[PDB]
């Protein structure tokens, strides 16, 4: 009484005030009212706790009873926690499109979502079209892209190409997007991005019986197992339609199938903090999966 | 086809997982 809070979207900074009784749902609904977003089911709020870990805020719980890092103001990020199976069909509002575009671009540039060079150049090209508008020889003389972060670091290292040569390659594509509007340019970026192997998947350190280190992938379509040094190639898949239950205890996850005449799939995950997030992402991704097939 | 996991039943999933 009263508690200053800052919530940041991808392109805005919001300043609110909360009371000791304010619930996660209340702060969340205020952000949504302020921003005018209706596709609320993809999003959540992130905070840093007193131990330093990034945590998703629980909505049906008081903000002051979640061990948010004590500072003036309290810091929050409004981000997408879930991703649609198809951007074209599910991202209706332009605000939803913009917020997704910006979050995905950031993850591609931070090398969190892998993207090969040619595709990265083409993606940068749409970002340039979205920011700059139509190519214009009079305004966009060589060097105009020098103060833009356009490519993932992974790309800038592997090649012999200079920064300026990369900017020429991106310019060349930008010229070809002539009459493309901002909204369409962001959607074209998203359509290409969503087909990337690492797009929309949450990766977690995992183990089998033998103790072999693997990756677990949680996404819109189901669960996937990856070998430790290849996050691009699913080795085993668990579609949501084939899953009855997911639970964990201490360090063991049990996935029960629909079939009932089929064996349980079990794996091991080290940290409780992480396992809670794994469980929550499964439930959410499973619920949204069903909704799309039962309107 | 998109980059999806190879098709198999749950017993085959467990066998493949268990010696990766």
């Amino acid at each position: 009484k009263p508690i200053n809070v800052r919530v940041t979207t991808m392109d805005a900074e919001l300043e609110f005030a909360i009371q000791p009784n304010t619930t996660g749902k209340q702060l969340f609904d205020q952000v949504v009212k302020t921003v005018g977003l209706r596709e609320v089911w993809f999003f959540g709020l992130q905070y840093v706790d007193s131990k330093g870990y990034s945590t998703w805020l629980k909505l049906n719980k008081k903000v002051t009873q979640q061990d948010v890092k004590k500072e003036n103001p309290l810091q929050f990020k409004f981000r997408a926690k879930f991703f649609p199976e198809d951007v074209s069909e599910e991202l209706i509002q332009e605000i939803t499109q913009r917020l997704f575009f910006l979050q995905v671009k950031e993850a591609i540039l931070n090398d969190e979502i892998y993207c090969p060079p040619e595709t990265a150049v083409l993606l940068a090209s749409y970002a340039v079209q979205a920011k700059y508008g139509d190519y214009n020889k009079e305004i966009h003389k060589p060097g105009y892209l020098a103060n833009d972060r356009l490519l993932p670091q992974r790309v800038l290292e592997q090649h012999k190409l200079t920064k300026e040569q990369w900017e020429e390659r991106i310019q060349n594509w930008h010229e070809e997007h002539r009459g493309m509007l901002r909204e369409d340019s962001m959607m074209e970026y998203l359509k290409i991005a969503q087909d990337l192997e690492m797009y929309g998947v949450n990766y977690f350190e995992i183990k089998n019986k033998k103790g072999t280190e693997l990756w677990l992938g949680v996404d819109a379509l189901g669960l996937n197992i990856y070998e430790h040094d290849d996050k691009l190639t699913p080795k085993i898949g668990f579609p949501w339609s084939e899953i009855r239950n997911i639970s964990f205890n201490d360090k063991k996850f049990v996935i029960k199938p629909i079939d009932k005449k089929a064996p349980d799939f079990v794996f091991y995950a080290p940290r409780l903090r992480i396992n809670k997030r794994i469980l929550a992402l499964c439930m959410g991704n499973h619920e949204l999966y069903m909704r799309r097939r039962k309107p | 086809s998109s980059k999806r996991a190879p098709q198999m039943d749950w017993s085959k999933k467990n066998e493949l997982f268990s010696n990766l």
